[PDB]
């Protein structure tokens, strides 16, 4: 496992480290959206930060399952439940939870 | 080792790190209808993984003044996913359910929800207050769909019966200082082997705060309660065109 | 024939419901074992977790030092048949002379026992019930007098023609069962089998009997299940001329060979109607007596 | 896609915002084929 | 004894008293995907009787001047019954088909229809007549749905290929003086074990009159051609929300 | 575990496709058996029912009196490898000096063999094909002259950077396979494996490559299947200065180890474009020669 | 935090079917990846330079 830059938006030098992590915070319970990204490993985007994505660039075809492990770095007193979903081909970006 | 758990069925997996075991209603697991209990002669369709999976249908906000809510089964799912389609295209239906109610807070919040399953949960009205009017609950109140419905008089469960005795039914409690979820497995309950998923609700799910939510000014005030459920051993028969009611 | 592995190792079709519990013989109350003092770490019977949903498993023996008690108190009077096989009033029929209701010398009673609170509250402790029954008919005048009058009772199942008068052709009773008895004879009495199309009657039906839109004018049928509607009980004075006396027929039901499933909370508000659990909203009363303070008797 | 199932709850005294770090890799059924050059060439002019 | 037949599958039965045997395309029956041919890892759903049954989708009127029509599979069924729902909710799909084309007349009518199945039936355009315009067929022409589509130039099958050689594909003829139906069983045909029921049409069904319909003034002039078909061994995988295209 | 009978006796999951036919060895044409006259009722070989969909099963022996003929004519030249393993032109690349197209000394050829009719018509007889291939590259000037010039051919698979000039960094070719050869050397030649992500290439794909609305502007992608797009073949004169001569590279393909499925009607109208079966609507011609009358030669 | 990668597999996260995977791992060996000739040096021998 290598760090996936889900938060691939900041681009100025002093903010580059912010791409390595994304936030969660107290909401208003409307099952709000936290983040999204394509699962395509050999495509431009977040996966480019991973060693998998890079090695993947030296091959034309790939096959197999992938895995993303999310580590929560909030305080010990913080709790919560998140729903992480994978939408197979054909399904557009889910409008809601 | 009893507080930690994983529920995997179909293409869905649930995890919890603060569970309080699992209740198997009336002590028995869901099963398919036997050849001697059955009566309808057509070969049933048993879709398996496409319908027996976890569906997260609704989220309610728990407040210091909340009264409690209820949902009806299989009503909550009749319009969702492949399960719903099967319930609409078929006259006959039967299945069990795995219910997982979620609610987490902090070690500084407090409160307790009673989560129970009540078969044949018939709703009554207040009879015009004086009890002289023979009113009846409207369709939207007897089969509230996925949004569920809020109890008007929780003490009598809107049906003239004491909530104090609701624990005689399969249940669990979500006591914030202890656990953050309730898991109840329910087998098919009816006096018939199969029935209409549209006309008849086999049971109701009740989530009622008995010990009110409380916390000090400054702690996260939005405490959601989410309902996730999975049909088990779903069977359908009597195929024709789709019907919503 | 099958071949792909997931089909072979499938559990789709398992009809044997796995049960986590089983019944044990229990003709008497449990005995008490001698117990002594326990001063342990790790062992903690008194501590529970009600959240789990189970009742406490702590016993007398582990909470205090107990003696041995050989308990031979019987558990026989709390079986379903013991509790239910006692005849109670479930219906009443009036056959007045000059009256508002039945001034024609005959009457049709819809077979529904929910019009009387004592009996109703007892059966409503369960959701589903299957049983046979013994019905007894006590007839007399409004003053409790016995007069030399002959009556005919007829059971009219759903679909059979209901008599519309004391002289209806339906009283020919060529197929329906009828009972002819005098008011002076002892109460008529018969055995009735379990007649529902379902495996059990159900005191609660959360649903509608038919498909379609469930608009305002049809909401009277919410909770109505035909599997509970066994028919009509008709009675008439046997004659072509009006009877000389006003009569009352009390109907008693005694269940026998009872089976019940799914217990539920017991009714704690007065009953208002037969067909539903409606309660008076302005008179919601606590389940029991109350006191002025939690720290005083 | 990642959604809030319930909510991020915290008591008085703890930050209202925290971060999640995502780590990714392939499963054991993963393989690749048809060796090709990467889309990037990390050099502008000649490397001296 | 070869002219008479009964096809029963699911809750549907077809009868015919003037058949001409049954063709099993490329000599092989539909079958489920084996564990070694498969590649996707999720357990598939195999609905069985609720989707593998006969669906009667369309009726065309055969006329003295008719040119012929075609339908695409599984396109014709993507919006019908439980089959359609499964095709919409799942990314992956595979199945075989039993096609039964019906057309009866009288012993005084005449004509012959060629009924064939052509895998990967790619449609072409007339290139602006002169062949200098690189036009392309519109969605409604490549995937006509249940109504099918009428051929513009049957001689070249609207694709630059001779219909005279179409018999190299699984086929039957409906020669009015002989039979009143055609029955063709087709196994799953593709270079992949599963595929999208929406994006890819595995084959096209062609019904083309080669010997024109004829009869004398006074005989019933309305001669319908009805299309009935049944999926066989349907399998679906890759579940998510329903998508129509 | 299973229990209800319909599940046990189910055929759901059978992965073995039952085949009604099987291959037999046939190295030579079939022999002819002696036959004599048959004057029977009941036996009727000559009569068929084409409606069934099968071809006639009548043989020489039953239609006329035949002699015995021992046929040893080979069937070897009609195997797929015999028919297809003959190199034919499938691509042509121009590298002119002062020109309209490639005046930069390099060129990118999209690997698609459908630009030449002879080869295309042959492969399009089948729907699916799986094969390895031998590619040969013949280079010379437009007059057929051979000059002392060095070239570089590079295979650029989908996703690899395509050179955009004679001096592109991509020619470093650290992973892509490249061939360096002189025009004076014999034609370069290499073996190429079966590279599709699918089990076979397909000359026809009745569908779209992606989901979504298939509006007018996207109809150019109808019939486009990425499983057939193997990449780009790039060529350049090896140098930093423009070459002194104009070059032409002809690409020949020879399939080998061929397998094919689903035969189809053979093209009978001229080809217009590579990507589709479009034909000129105003010039639809009969498949063959015609005559003035059906009763005359 | 431990430093190891996740040991969770497809089988335990969703209901899977059986798949006999015969996809080769041969092209990702070091020799397969590196034994392809690439440009590493260039030398100029000009006339008047
Ligand atoms: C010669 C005539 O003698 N026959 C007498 C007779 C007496 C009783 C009888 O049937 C009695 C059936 C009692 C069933 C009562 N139940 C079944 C469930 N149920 C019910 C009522 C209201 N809501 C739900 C269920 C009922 O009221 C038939 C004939
Ligand atoms: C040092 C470089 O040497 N490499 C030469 C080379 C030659 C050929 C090559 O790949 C040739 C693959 C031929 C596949 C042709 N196909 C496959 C199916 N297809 C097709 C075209 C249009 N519509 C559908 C399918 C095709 O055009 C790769 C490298």
């Amino acid at each position: 496992e290598t760090i996936l830059e889900v938060n691939n938006v900041p681009t100025n030098a002093t903010s580059l480290m912010e791409r390595l992590r994304f936030p969660v915070s107290a909401q208003a319970g409307k099952g709000e959206l936290c983040a999204v990204f394509r699962a395509d490993p050999g495509r431009n985007g977040p996966w480019q930060s991973t060693l998998l994505g890079q090695l993947c660039g030296y091959y034309t075809q790939w096959s197999g399952s992938l895995e993303v492990t999310f580590m929560f770095t909030g305080s010990f007193m913080a709790t919560g439940k998140m729903l992480i979903a994978y939408t197979p081909p054909g399904g557009p970006l889910p409008k809601d939870r | 080792s009893d507080r930690v758990a994983q529920l995997t069925i179909g293409n869905s997996t649930i995890t919890t790190q603060e569970a309080a075991n699992i209740i198997v209603g009336y002590g028995e697991w869901p099963s398919y209808c036997s050849d001697s209990d059955a009566t309808a002669v057509d070969k049933p369709t048993r879709p398996d993984v496409s319908v027996n999976r976890f569906y997260t249908l609704d989220t309610k906000l728990w407040e210091k003044s909340s009264k409690g809510w209820y949902w009806k089964f299989p009503d909550v799912l009749t319009e969702t996913g492949v399960f719903g389609q099967n319930a609409q295209f078929h006259y006959l239906y039967r299945s069990g359910f795995c219910i997982h109610v979620q609610c987490n807070a902090s070690k500084f919040h407090q409160g307790a929800l009673l989560v129970a399953v009540l078969p044949e949960y018939v709703i009554g009205t207040v009879a015009g207050g004086t009890g002289t009017e023979d009113t009846h609950p409207p369709y939207k109140q007897t089969q509230p769909g996925a949004d569920g419905f809020e109890l008007q008089h929780p003490y009598v469960l809107d049906a003239g019966i004491p909530i104090s005795q609701l624990t005689v039914c399969p249940h669990q409690w979500i006591n914030l200082r202890t656990n953050n979820c309730a898991t109840i497995i329910v087998p098919y309950i009816n006096a018939l082997p199969f029935d209409s998923a549209l006309n008849h609700c086999n049971f109701g799910l009740l989530v009622v705060p008995i010990s009110p939510l409380d916390y000090d000014q400054g702690a996260t005030p939005v405490i959601p309660i989410t309902i996730t459920l999975a049909p088990m051993c779903s069977e359908f028969a009597g195929l024709r065109q789709a019907v919503t009611q | 024939g099958d071949r792909v592995a997931d089909v072979i190792e499938s559990s789709i079709g398992d009809s044997v419901s796995r049960a986590l519990t089983h019944a044990l013989p229990a003709p008497t109350g449990q005995n008490t074992q001698v117990s002594s003092h326990r001063l342990d770490t790790g062992k903690v019977p008194a501590l529970q977790a009600a959240e789990i949903g189970a009742s406490s498993n702590a016993s007398d023996e582990s909470m205090i030092e107990t003696r041995c008690v050989l308990n031979s108190h019987s558990t026989a009077e709390t079986t379903l048949d013991s509790f239910f096989s006692r005849a109670g009033l479930v219906g009443e029929i009036d056959l007045p002379l000059k009256g508002t209701t039945n001034p024609n010398g005959y009457a049709n009673w819809d077979i529904d026992i929910t019009g009387y609170a004592q009996m109703r509250r007892k059966v409503e402790l369960f959701t589903y019930m299957r049983f046979d029954a013994e019905f007894t008919f006590v007839a007399c005048t409004p003053t409790g007098e016995v007069v030399p009058q002959l009556l005919q009772y007829m059971f009219v199942p759903p679909g059979a023609p209901k008599p519309d008068s004391r002289e209806s052709l339906a009283w020919q009773t060529a197929t329906n069962p009828s009972v002819f008895v005098k008011l002076s004879d002892p109460p008529a009495q018969v055995s009735v089998p379990f007649m529902s199309p379902a495996s059990a009657y159900q005191w609660f039906y959360d649903g509608y009997p038919t498909f379609g839109e469930h608009k305002q004018e049809k909401d009277l049928e919410y909770g109505a299940c035909p599997n509970n509607m066994m028919g009509t009980f008709s009675v008439r004075t046997v004659g072509t001329s009006k009877s000389k006396y006003p009569l009352v027929v009390r109907i008693y039901m005694r269940m026998k060979h009872v089976r019940a499933w799914i217990p539920r909370p017991m009714r704690n508000q007065n009953y208002l109607f037969k067909a539903n659990p409606n309660y008076a909203g302005n008179s919601i009363k606590p389940t029991g007596a109350s006191r002025t303070a939690i720290t005083t008797l | 896609s990642i959604w809030y199932q319930t909510n991020y709850v915290v008591p008085i005294g703890a930050p209202n915002t925290a971060y999640i770090i995502a780590l990714a890799a392939a499963q054991k059924n993963f393989t690749m084929k048809l060796c090709k050059d990467a889309s990037d060439i990390l050099q502008t002019g000649t490397i001296q």
